[PDB]
C-alpha cells in the first residue's frame, strides 16, 4: 500500500510545517480521511514509517480521537450535536428530519456511501441550537424544509 | 477567500474590548485591523523590556480566563525563573458544553489573538507558540493561518520583528475531537503527537511542559487581553469592572432565552441581569427552572440574584449560562450531562474511567423506567465515586453537576422512582 503522490505532497507539507515531525500525527490523519473519507487500516503503516513513529502508537492515536473513523468510508459525514444545549432546543426534531430525508439514523451511512450521521458531543455554538456540520462546513437546523435545500448543496 | 460555513453567533458588548469588532460576523484582515490602531500596542511593547511587560501583566491583575482564574503575571513570571528555550501555546480547544466565545475572536478578529501571542511571547522569551484549535473548528484554524501569514508579510512575524531583535513564529495545530485535550497537560502530550493523557502535577508545564520545557499555557481571550493592557497602561485596566474581578469578562448565554449569543459584560453583572436584562428574558417568558453553568454546576431559579464572579456564593466556572424553562425535564438533561463526562473521560484513572461510564448507564435505564432498586443505589454511588484516585479535573467534576440536581430538584427525581 502507497498514497497517490497528491496526497503524499499534502502529508509531506504537515511533516515540515512543525519543527518536529511527529507534531503533524493530527494533521496527516484529518488529510487521510479528507481524501479518502475515511482512514483505511492499511494506510497507518506507511504514515507510521513517515512520521519515524512505531505503527502501535499511531493504532492508539487514531483510535483516542474520536474524529477518526476507521470502519465507514463516506463521502458528506453529518456530525450532528447530541449535547445538553441542541437536545434542550430541538436534536430529535433534526435527526427526524435527517430521517424522513436521508432515510438512516446515526451511525449509518446511506447505501449510496455518500452520507453518514455521526454524532458527536457539543461543537461550541450552542447558541444557534440545534447545530450540525455538513464535513467543515457547519449550521443551525431551523425546519426540514430548510435542511433539504442545505442537503441539496452536496452532490 | 472562501472558508467553511459558520453560524453567525449573535454577540453584544457594553465595553467595545475584546468585542470590540467580533461583535460583527466576519473576518477582520490586517488592512482594517491596522485602522483601528492594531499591532501599535505590540510596536510599544517591543520598545519595554520582557520584564516590564510581565510587571504590567502582573500589576493589571490578569486573571486566566479558561477557568481556573490563575494570575497571568504570576505564571509567567514562573517561568521565566527556570532557563531556556521556553514555549508559548494558546489554548483553543473550547469543547465544554455552552462554551461558544473563544471561536468568535478567532473567527473574526484574529489579529487581536496574534497581536497578544506575539507580545507575550517575547515576554517570557519564547520563540516558537502554538495555537492549539480544536478540531470541529475548521473554519477557525483557516482563518488563524491566513492571518498568520498577513501578519507575517507585514513584518509582525518572523526574526528580528520591526528591528527588535525577537524571533517568533506561531504554529496552528488541530485537535481530532477530545475534550481533555483543553487540560493544559494533555495539551501539551496532543501537541508532542501523542493520546491525550493528562499529565500528573507536579511538575506543572511552567517547569517541566513541551518537550519537558517552561512553557506557558494560556487562553484565547486571557492573551485577547494583553494587548489592552500594553495599550492603557496597568492602572488604567485594573480599574474595570469589579476590583476582585478586574477586567472585560465574556459570557456565553444559550438555551431558552430569546437573545442566545456572547455577551461582554463586567463581572459584578448578576445572572438575572444577564438572562434578564442583556439576553432578552426567557423564551415564551416561561418561568426559568434551573441554569446548568456548562457542564460544571446547576443553579436553581432561586439563586439568579448571584454575582458572575469567582466568589463566594458566586457563580464561577466560566460564567456560561444555559437556561432550562419549566417544561424541561431535568434528569432527562442530567443524563445528557452524564453523557459528555462517558465520551470524554481519558480512562488513565479507574474510578473516573468506570465511574463516568456507569453514571450515563445506570442513569439511562433509570430514565428509561427500567432500573431495578440496585440500579438506583448503585447510581448514587457511582456518582460520588469518580474522584478518588483523579490525577486531573474531569474526574474531580464528573458527578458535580448532577449531584446537585439531586440535592435541589429531589421532587423531579422521585417522578422517576
Ligand atoms: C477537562 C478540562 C478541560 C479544559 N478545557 C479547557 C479549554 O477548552 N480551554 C482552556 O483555555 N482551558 C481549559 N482547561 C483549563 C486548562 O487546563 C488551563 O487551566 C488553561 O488553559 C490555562 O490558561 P489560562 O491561564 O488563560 O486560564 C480545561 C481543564 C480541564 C480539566
Ligand atoms: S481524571 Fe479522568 S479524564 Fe482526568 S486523567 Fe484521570 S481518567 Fe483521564
Ligand atoms: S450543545 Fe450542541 S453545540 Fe453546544
Ligand atoms: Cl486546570
Ligand atoms: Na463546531
Ligand atoms: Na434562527
Ligand atoms: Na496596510
Ligand atoms: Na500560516
Ligand atoms: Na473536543
Amino acid at each position: 500500500f502507497e498514497f497517490p503522490e497528491e496526497l503524499k505532497t499534502k502529508l509531506q507539507e504537515h511533516i515540515n510545517y512543525f519543527p518536529k515531525k511527529r507534531q503533524a500525527i493530527l494533521l496527516c490523519l484529518h488529510e487521510i480521511q479528507n481524501y479518502y473519507g475515511y482512514i483505511p487500516p492499511e494506510s497507518l503503516k506507511p504514515l507510521a514509517d513517515m512520521l519515524e513513529l512505531p505503527l502501535n502508537h499511531v493504532e492508539g492515536v487514531v483510535a483516542f480521537y474520536d474524529m477518526f473513523d476507521r470502519e465507514d468510508k463516506a463521502k458528506y459525514r453529518i456530525r450532528v450535536c447530541v449535547s445538553i444545549v441542541c437536545h434542550l432546543m430541538g436534536t430529535n426534531k433534526l435527526l427526524k428530519a435527517l430521517e424522513n430525508i436521508l432515510g438512516i439514523k446515526p451511525g449509518e451511512v446511506t447505501p449510496d456511501g455518500k452520507f453518514k450521521i455521526v454524532p458527536v458531543q457539543c461543537l461550541g455554538a450552542c447558541s444557534e441550537a440545534p447545530v450540525f456540520m455538513v464535513n467543515d462546513d457547519e449550521y443551525k437546523f431551523e425546519s426540514e424544509v430548510q435542511l433539504n435545500e442545505i442537503l441539496s448543496r452536496y452532490t | 477567500r472562501s472558508y467553511p460555513a459558520i453560524p453567525r453567533i449573535y454577540a453584544e458588548t457594553t465595553l467595545n474590548m475584546l468585542l470590540k469588532r467580533a461583535k460583527k460576523p466576519r473576518v477582520h484582515s490586517i488592512d482594517e485591523y491596522l485602522k483601528d490602531g492594531g499591532y501599535q500596542a505590540l510596536e510599544k511593547a517591543l520598545n519595554m523590556s520582557p520584564e516590564e511587560i510581565i510587571d504590567w501583566v502582573d500589576k493589571s491583575t490578569l486573571r486566566g480566563r479558561g477557568g481556573a482564574g490563575f494570575p497571568t503575571g504570576k505564571k509567567w513570571k514562573f517561568a521565566v525563573q527556570n532557563p531556556g528555550p521556553r514555549y508559548f501555546i494558546c489554548n483553543a480547544d473550547e469543547s465544554e458544553p455552552g462554551t461558544f466565545k473563544d471561536r468568535i475572536i478567532i473567527e473574526r478578529d484574529p489579529h487581536l489573538l496574534i497581536e497578544g501571542i506575539i507580545i507575550s511571547s517575547y515576554a517570557i522569551g519564547a520563540n516558537e507558540a502554538y495555537i492549539y484549535i480544536r478540531g470541529e473548528y475548521p473554519a477557525g484554524y483557516y482563518i488563524l493561518r491566513d492571518a498568520i501569514e498577513e501578519a507575517k508579510k507585514k513584518g509582525f512575524l518572523g526574526k528580528n520583528i520591526l528591528g527588535s531583535g525577537f524571533d517568533l513564529e506561531i504554529y496552528v495545530a488541530r485537535g481530532a475531537g477530545a475534550y481533555i485535550c483543553g487540560e493544559e497537560t494533555a495539551l501539551i502530550e496532543s501537541l508532542e503527537g501523542k493520546r491525550g493523557h493528562p499529565r500528573l502535577k507536579p511538575p506543572y508545564p511552567v517547569q517541566k511542559g513541551l518537550w519537558g520545557k517552561p512553557t506557558v499555557v494560556n487562553n484565547v481571550k486571557t492573551i485577547a487581553n494583553v494587548p489592552f493592557i500594553i495599550s492603557m497602561g496597568w492602572e488604567e485596566y485594573r480599574y474595570i469592572g469589579p476590583s476582585d474581578y478586574a477586567g472585560p469578562k465574556l459570557f456565553p448565554v444559550s438555551g431558552k432565552v430569546k437573545k442566545p449569543g456572547v455577551y461582554e459584560l463586567p463581572m459584578n453583572t448578576t445572572l438575572r441581569e444577564v438572562i434578564f436584562k442583556y439576553a432578552g428574558g426567557t423564551l415564551g417568558n416561561k418561568k426559568v427552572k434551573a441554569v446548568f453553568s456548562g457542564a460544571l454546576d446547576c443553579f436553581s431559579s432561586e439563586e439568579l440574584d448571584i454575582p458572575m464572579d469567582y466568589s463566594p456564593l458566586g457563580f464561577g466556572g466560566t460564567g456560561t449560562v444555559i437556561v432550562l424553562t419549566e417544561e424541561d425535564d431535568i434528569v432527562e438533561a442530567a443524563l445528557k450531562i452524564a453523557e459528555f463526562y462517558e465520551h470524554e473521560t481519558c480512562g488513565q484513572c479507574t474510578p473516573c474511567r468506570v465511574g463516568c461510564y456507569e453514571q450515563a448507564n445506570l442513569l439511562e435505564k433509570i430514565y428509561k423506567g427500567e432500573a431495578t432498586e440496585q440500579d438506583w443505589e448503585g447510581f448514587d454511588f457511582v456518582n460520588r465515586n469518580i474522584q478518588p484516585t483523579s490525577i486531573c479535573g474531569l474526574g474531580a467534576v464528573a458527578g458535580r453537576l448532577i449531584r446537585q440536581t439531586l440535592e435541589k430538584f429531589p421532587e423531579e427525581w422521585e417522578k422517576y422512582r
